[PDB]
């Protein structure tokens, strides 16, 4: 949004919540960590720059309100 | 950029159609012979019904999944084959460790509790045991892998792969290891450790209740006195209105001069604790006691279970030779014993049992031993295919990443292994599957 952005927030398997982004942080990103085969650790929420994407990570970057969800 | 791939993934590749194809038509076997042989139809056997059927589940349908996706490198069947594919794995897997606990609680009961857990161990109630094994199973894993995802509102699990959404987080998996893995292995570990004890006790229940005779009421016994159970005398006194006052007092309800199969295994551990206890208390038989093995300590518990503990200290060259590994020559001693001339067999019974170190004089244990041995080979056989996966998620929830990604396929294929392997431990083990299988492959039925 114009001035103030507001990302989904996401840490855990639970019902997700929103976070307003601080000054410096102009994204929302949507990351799929990679730690064993089947395995994904999944967050969502706000940042300044989007995390260095390792073997097997699949990251989603925007700057909308909401379009990390 | 061209995927130079390890040698492992080529291994799983290659066999796991030709497992899979063992897997099914091993558990095709078990159950059609099931169906054919009438007496394959015992409890136990039961049990390895339901193994076969969730080894048949993963041969047909998680271990073939898992092989095009692990060689493709992504689910290309859609967001419900994915949902069904996890589901049917979880669930099946979790009915063996169900299963597997059920067959080592009952061979626990049935070694701890003899005449009152067998008097209930019906086909009937083993299929309800079945049942609710498989239905907990079910009402765990399947209605959250297939639901979960409408209960949050959104569909997290990467697009083009597939797993459970809700173990998307590295602690969950770390819990579900010790409560669905290590927790039930550790219980039957337990249950295995105790059984190795018990049965010691069961065949001594078996040993005195031939020699001591069962009777769930009142009797007068050899002497006159009155007496109940495995050889527990209750009174002296001529007036059996004393006899039921005392069995009121052992057992602590209005008896009538009747009591119940579980009541009567109560007195006789009362009895043979404090049988093997006068043992301890006593400087002869302390030594003696100490140095002989399993068999030999029943024959000296049920010498002393028949007189008490002074009776028998007094065979002091006996007991002398009995320390000292001298079986013949001990067993021609007791023979002068007045206890010798005055019990007709329970003497001769007990001798043969001193020198030949056998049961043979009470019963053979040819069937018991092979039905403990199928017990070990199946919990064996799961220990060696399912704990490489859990030590390393064990390890890979502490250490970061040092725990390869070749070893993972590996560990989490050879847990598929192990239902290849039960149709193979049931014809090793039982016999009767064997044979049977012999006639139905080479169509003799
Ligand atoms: C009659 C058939 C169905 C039974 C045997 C099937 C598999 C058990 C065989 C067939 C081809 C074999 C493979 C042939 C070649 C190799 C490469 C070999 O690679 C190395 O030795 C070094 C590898 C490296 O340094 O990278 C490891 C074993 C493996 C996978 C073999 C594993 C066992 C395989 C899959
Ligand atoms: C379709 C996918 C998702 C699951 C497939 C599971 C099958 C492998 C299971 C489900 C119902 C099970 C059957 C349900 C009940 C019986 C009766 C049972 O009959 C007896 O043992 C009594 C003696 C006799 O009739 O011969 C034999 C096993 C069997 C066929 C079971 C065999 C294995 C079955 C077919
Ligand atoms: C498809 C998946 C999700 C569930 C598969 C369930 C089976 C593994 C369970 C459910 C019904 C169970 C069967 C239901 C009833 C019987 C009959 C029962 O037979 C007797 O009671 C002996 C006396 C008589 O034959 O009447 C023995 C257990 C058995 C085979 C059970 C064995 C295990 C079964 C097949
Ligand atoms: C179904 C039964 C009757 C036959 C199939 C037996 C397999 C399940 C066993 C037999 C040979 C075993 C393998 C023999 C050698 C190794 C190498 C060993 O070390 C390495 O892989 C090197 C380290 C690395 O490169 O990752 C890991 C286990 C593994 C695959 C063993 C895993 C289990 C295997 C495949
Ligand atoms: C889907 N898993 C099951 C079958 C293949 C993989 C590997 C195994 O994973 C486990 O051992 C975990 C515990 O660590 C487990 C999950 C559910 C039931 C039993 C065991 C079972």
């Amino acid at each position: 949004g114009p001035g103030s952005l507001t990302c989904v927030k996401s840490n855990s398997i639970w019902f997700p919540t929103s976070e307003d982004c601080p000054d410096g942080q102009n994204l929302c990103f949507k990351r799929w960590q990679y730690i064993s085969p089947r395995m994904y650790d999944f967050t969502r929420g706000c940042a300044a720059t989007c995390p260095k994407a390792e073997y097997r990570d699949v990251i989603n970057c925007c700057g909308t309100d909401k379009c990390n969800k | 950029a061209p995927g130079k791939g390890p040698w492992q993934v080529a291994f799983i590749g290659i066999t796991t159609g030709l497992l899979s194809l063992a897997t099914v038509t091993g558990n095709l076997l078990v159950l059609i012979s099931f169906k054919v042989n009438t007496e394959l139809k015992t409890v136990n056997n039961y049990f390895l019904l339901s193994l076969a059927c969730a080894d048949l589940i993963i041969g047909t349908f998680s271990m073939n999944l898992y092989t095009t996706y692990l060689l493709m490198g992504h689910w290309a069947l859609g967001t419900l084959a994915c949902d069904l594919w996890l589901a049917l794995d979880y669930v099946a897997s979790q009915a063996r460790v169900m299963n597997l606990l059920l067959i080592s609680f009952d061979r626990y009961f049935s070694v701890t509790r003899p005449l009152s857990y067998r008097a209930k161990r019906t086909p009937r109630r083993a299929a309800l045991m079945i049942g609710l094994a498989w239905l907990v199973s079910f009402v765990l894993w399947a209605p959250a892998i297939l639901f979960w995802q409408y209960l949050v509102g959104e569909r997290t699990v990467l697009a083009g792969q597939c797993y459970i959404q809700f173990l998307s987080q590295p602690i969950i998996t770390f819990g579900t290891a010790m409560a669905a893995f290590y927790l039930p292995v550790t219980v039957m570990c337990t249950l295995y450790w105790r059984i190795y004890r018990e049965t010691e006790n069961r065949n001594i229940f078996e040993m005195l209740r031939i020699d001591e005779g069962l009777r769930l009421k009142i009797y007068k016994d050899t002497e006159g006195y009155y007496t109940i159970g495995i050889g527990h005398l209750l009174t002296k006194s001529p007036s059996l209105n004393a006899a039921k006052s005392e069995l009121d007092k052992a057992i602590g309800r209005n008896t009538n001069g009747v009591i119940t199969k579980d009541e009567a295994e109560k007195l006789f551990n009362q009895d043979v604790d404090a049988a093997v206890r006068g043992i301890l208390r006593n400087a002869k038989l302390k030594p003696v006691y100490d140095s002989l093995d399993a068999v030999r300590r029943a024959a000296l518990i049920n010498m002393v279970f028949q007189m008490g503990e002074t009776g028998v200290a007094g065979f002091t060259n006996s007991l002398r030779m009995l320390q000292q590994k001298r079986w013949d020559e001990a067993a021609v001693n007791l023979a002068k014993s007045r206890w010798y001339n005055q019990t007709p067999n329970r003497a001769k019974r007990v001798i043969t049992t001193f020198r030949t170190g056998t049961w043979d004089a009470y019963f053979s244990l040819v069937k018991e031993k092979k039905a403990a041995r199928t017990l070990s080979a199946i919990l064996l056989a799961f220990i060696l295919t399912w704990t490489p996966y859990n030590i390393m998620v064990l390890v890979s929830t502490f250490c970061k990443d040092c725990v390869p990604e070749t070893l993972w396929e590996l560990g989490y294929w050879l847990c598929y292994v192990n239902s290849t392997i039960n149709p193979m431990c049931y014809a090793l083990c039982n016999k009767a599957f064997r044979d049977t299988f012999r006639l139905l492959l080479l169509c003799r039925w």
